[PDB]
């Protein structure tokens, strides 16, 4: 087998920047006799199938902004963005499709920076048609933030918390490079029942006061 | 239009089987090195079968990690790339991408497909269970906030989400799956519209399409 060695392995901008990831192989990967190598470089957006970057170690596939280039020959390969931009957020791999089996490297993922953004936040109450089943679940959304660390508590009635609560983040916005997360606090109709006063309150840099979005209702 | 389309996969027992398929078209498949690549969960892409030119003989390559249980195959008359996934273990489970192995001075794939999920587990499938997202015009503030609470089911492989609105103003939000208590999946998807792209007694429905199975929808009330 041939390794693929890329890295860093995470990469933080601020945008505008220049960047360069680099991918060493554990073999040569250059024809003998063609000289060319037999590296391709692959971008990998958030839930989308990879798509060409480079080809050859440095050509650069028919519509790829001119932002992208590639260098190297031999072992120790790289990759450069002249001006990192909100949509390069991606993952980019490097691959041997010099001999058999392929191999790729872990990959490198481009993470923007940006000035801190104040999360909008949001309560739902369980639905109606979801409480004749026996649960309830209060959705409460966080949307565009900055940074991602983002603490969410649920004080269900006077004072709670607990393991009844599920977290996701979503990934970075492609235009914002901004979060959003939601926080769901699923118990059951009887339980949700007793108490009342629901609330959801986030813990943000941006802001000093826990930022509170609130209800109160479940006789009705 | 150099496009391939892969099919088949989902959830599948250990010891089960499958047979991916990979439906290419708008080029000459019968002379170009066909690719099957995977990738887990949280991992990088991985390459496992290789099918070959109608030039040196529709030979195969297998990693090693597949040796033995996965069999590629072509049906030539039909321009399909197939994938024989005979005993299945958890380690399986990844998103199968086919790809074209171009060569002109080089090789490198040109073509990659949408991909196609196959989770080998012991549980079962369970549909989602679409609950609207919905607030009492005392909580609307304009923006409106509408969603769908897509709940309790199995596995989770691929959800697709989209809103019969769409435009300027329209913003929509897809949140991964959350392993909730009874070891089934859970999401939530709002979408964000002006006020007056959702005034009242209106509505929007959200659909679901979730792995290979047919579509779910819900009528979600602004
Ligand atoms: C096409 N390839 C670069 C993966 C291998 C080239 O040699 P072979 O595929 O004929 O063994």
């Amino acid at each position: 087998d041939i390794v693929m060695t890329q890295s860093p392995s995470s990469l933080s901008v601020s945008a505008g920047e220049r960047v360069t990831m680099s991918c060493k192989s554990s073999q040569s990967l250059l024809n003998s006799g063609n000289q060319k190598n037999f590296l391709a470089w692959y971008q990998q957006k958030p839930g989308q199938p990879p798509k060409l970057l480079i080809y050859g170690a440095s050509t650069r596939e028919s519509g790829v902004p001119d932002r992208f280039t590639g260098s190297g020959s031999g072992t120790d390969f790289t990759l450069t963005i002249s001006s990192v931009q909100a949509e390069d957020l991606a993952v980019y791999y490097c691959q041997n499709d010099h001999s058999y089996p392929l191999t790729f490297g872990a990959g490198t993922k481009l993470e923007i920076k940006r000035a801190d953004a104040a999360p909008t936040v949001s309560i739902f109450p369980p639905s109606s048609e979801q409480l004749t089943s026996g649960g309830a679940s209060v959705v409460c959304f966080l949307n565009n933030f900055y940074p991602k660390d983002i603490n969410v508590k649920w004080k269900i009635d006077g004072s709670e918390r607990q393991n009844g609560v599920l977290n996701s983040w979503t990934d970075q916005d492609s235009k914002d490079s901004t979060y959003s997360m939601s926080s769901t606090l699923t118990l059951t109709k009887d339980e949700y029942e007793r108490h009342n006063s629901y609330t959801c309150e986030a813990t943000h840099k941006t802001s000093t006061s826990p930022i509170v979005k609130s209800f109160n209702r479940n006789e009705c | 239009e150099v496009k391939l389309v892969e099919s088949g996969g989902g959830l599948v027992q250990p010891g089960g089987s499958l047979r991916l398929s990979c439906a290419t078209s708008g080029f000459t498949f019968s002379d170009f090195y066909m690719e099957w690549v995977r990738q887990p969960p949280g991992k990088r892409l991985e390459w496992i079968a290789a099918s070959r030119n109608k030039g040196n003989k529709y030979t195969t390559e297998y990693s090693a990690s597949v040796k033995g249980r996965f069999i590629v195959s072509r049906d030539t008359s039909q321009s399909i790339l197939y994938l024989q996934m005979n005993a299945l273990r958890a380690e399986d489970t990844a998103i199968y991408y086919c790809a074209r192995n171009y060569y002109g001075s080089t090789w490198y794939f040109d073509v990659w497909g949408a991909g196609t999920t196959v989770t080998v587990s012991s549980e079962s499938a369970r549909n989602p269970t679409i609950y609207p997202l919905t607030l009492p015009p005392a909580l609307s503030s304009d923006p409106v906030i509408i969603g769908c609470l897509i709940h309790d089911y199995f596995p989770s492989g691929t959800m697709n989400v989209t809103w019969g609105k769409s435009g300027k103003d329209i913003t929509t939000v897809n949140f991964p799956p959350a392993l909730a208590s009874g070891g089934r999946y859970t999401m939530s998807n709002q979408l964000t519209l002006p006020a007056v792209e959702c005034p009242e007694g209106e509505s929007v429905k959200c659909s679901v399409q979730h792995d290979s199975n047919p579509v779910q929808e819900l009528d979600v009330n602004c």
